[PDB]
């Protein structure tokens, strides 16, 4: 899940 | 308790507007000029390329919205998953206000409703986006009001699918202050707050029609979609 990585 | 003690809840209305303006993403140009006329595939290709690039900046903005990074990464994912097309859409209609009968997707990508015919079922959505743009133009929607509303969309759109409620109250207070300082009576303030918040139900509606469109275009395999964009779509089903 890209959004988890981009948001951290 | 997540958020309990947040800076977000301490901000003055002037500081909340300052934080929101500072958080603004850039206005993206299309990386391509389109050849005339459009096909369904070149139209969806421009629009999905643009939205992909706007998503990356949307994530940076989201982090700089007061209240947002006080949530778990889990909840931040869910709000962005729920809100992302409504946020693309409020931005599009805001940027399109000074271009009657047209959608300013980018300074070098202004489309009229006819060019929306090149894609099956796109004309209905453009009509609804144009009307929203046209309503904001009627209402003389101010920059400061726009960023407040875009923050509310972020915080509200997935909130039933309490700190979030406290930040929304904070943004409501900020909108009313902007309206008071511009010399609207209390009557005109409450009426304006309600008029803008009622438009958000229409942005939600366009988002839901948009998403059905985006899912129908996934199946047709007409245009490639980014992994990020395929994730966003899967979150709605």
């Amino acid at each position: 899940a890209i959004l988890h990585r981009l948001l951290q | 308790g997540a958020g309990a003690g947040s800076l977000a809840l301490s901000l003055t209305a002037d500081q909340m507007v300052s934080a929101l303006l500072d958080a603004e993403p850039p206005i993206l140009y299309s990386e391509y000029d389109p050849t005339r006329p459009f096909s369904e595939a070149s139209m969806m290709g421009l629009l999905t390329n643009l939205a992909d690039r706007e998503l990356v900046h949307m994530i940076n903005w989201a982090k700089r919205v007061p209240g947002f990074v006080d949530l778990t990464l889990h909840d931040q994912v869910h709000l962005l998953e729920s809100a992302w097309l409504e946020i693309l859409m409020i931005g599009l209609v805001w940027r399109s206000m000074e271009h009657p009968g047209k959608l300013l997707f980018a300074p070098n990508l202004l489309l009229d409703r006819n060019q929306g015919k090149s894609v099956e079922g796109m004309v209905e959505i453009f009509d609804m986006l144009l009307a929203t743009s046209s309503r904001f133009r009627m209402m003389n929607l101010q920059g400061e009001e726009f960023v407040c509303l875009k923050s509310i969309i972020l915080l509200n759109s997935g909130v039933y699918t309490d700190h979030i409620h406290r930040v929304l109250d904070k943004i409501t207070d900020t909108l009313i202050h902007l309206m008071a300082k511009a010399g609207l009576t209390l009557q005109q303030q409450h009426q304006r707050l309600a008029q803008l918040l009622l438009i958000l139900s229409h942005i939600r509606h366009m988002s839901n029609k948009g998403m059905e469109h985006l899912y129908s275009m996934k199946c047709k395999n007409v245009v490639p979609l980014s992994d990020l964009l395929l994730e966003m779509l899967d979150a709605h089903r």
